């Protein structure tokens, strides 16, 4: 998973 | 715990929910391409940190999507017009894609390590979204014996669902893509949504008989939905  | 209930952004939708999406379930919509699905799910992408008082759960956001569907400007402007920072409201959201639906079912093994993570900071996980819950099931697992196979798959990956939202206290918000019927569903609570005249949308929910009958109606905005 990935900020943004 | 008790639950939690996080707004739509529509006091007709809220009312048929009775406050809004629920944690510690899992909550399916489904409905045709183009029904808005993917709208409400942006949407509650941002109502969610709202604090309580305005109808949110001060939470971060996990989104697994399987359609490239996930739109970070559209969650900046339904941010920016519900009096919230664009960009912090985006640094909450923790996003993946999924390759295919076996990478889809370890995502959820690997969100609740980030889950975990939040859990007692002032901005926990509240909100998981899959979107789409089934379109590498469809595109997977077709023909003879896939619809005993593909519901086992499917169940499996919904079980793994119901246990993070309870364990959590996080709600589950999925999405389904339907044309034509008769399949089992194990979701908690089942909203059919549909576009109307004039580009209204249309929930109601399906199998239901202890929640309110009617439909709430409301359109697609700057806001994310509003009546």
């Amino acid at each position: 998973f990935h900020t943004g | 715990a008790t639950i939690g209930r996080i707004s739509t952004g529509s006091k007709s939708l809220d009312k048929l929910l009775g406050g809004g999406i629920e944690t510690q379930a899992i909550t399916e919509v489904f409905g045709e391409f183009g029904s808005g699905k993917t709208q409400l799910a942006h949407t509650l992408a941002v109502m969610v940190q709202l604090p309580p008082e305005e109808g949110g759960l001060n939470g971060s956001v996990m989104w697994i999507d399987t359609e490239n569907t996930f739109r970070p400007e559209r969650i900046r402007e339904i941010a920016q017009n519900r009096g919230l920072d664009p960009d912090e409201v985006l640094k909450h959201i923790a996003y993946a894609r999924a390759f295919n639906s076996n990478h889809q079912m370890l995502l959820v093994q690997q969100a609740e390590d980030m889950i975990k993570e939040l859990l007692n900071t002032d901005r926990p996980v509240k909100l998981l979204i899959v979107d789409s819950l089934t379109s590498h099931f469809r595109s997977e697992y077709i023909g003879r014996g896939a619809l005993a196979e593909r519901q086992q798959k499917l169940a499996k990956h919904l079980a793994d669902l119901h246990r993070l939202a309870n364990l959590y206290d996080i709600a589950v918000f999925v999405t389904n893509q339907v044309q034509a019927h008769i399949l089992a569903h194990s979701a908690t609570l089942r909203v059919y949504l549909r576009k109307g005249k004039g580009g209204k949308r249309i929930a109601r929910l399906i199998d239901a008989p202890h929640l309110p009958e009617g439909e709430a109606v409301f359109s697609i905005t700057e806001k994310g939905i509003e009546d």
